[PDB]
């Protein structure tokens, strides 16, 4: 499986 | 409560983030977003932990 990048943050309200 | 374990350390980058070791249990708190979660430690702190690093516990 490995090691996934890590995520976007979306930052919304 | 709801509980997830660590697949992988995460040192963090951001002041929200929660930093975690490979194999910790982290209690979730709430979920602002699909893959960032507001989680919390053993230790009482709290902030962001990336889900796509964590795996159910049960």
């Amino acid at each position: 499986y490995g090691r996934p990048p890590l995520p976007p943050k979306q930052k919304r309200k | 409560a709801e509980y997830v374990r660590a697949l992988f350390d995460f040192n963090g980058n951001d002041e929200e983030d929660l930093p975690f070791k490979k194999g910790d249990i982290l209690r979730i708190r709430d979920k602002p977003e699909e893959q960032w979660w507001n989680a919390e430690d053993s230790e009482g702190k709290r902030g962001m932990i990336p889900v796509p690093y964590v795996e159910k516990y049960r």
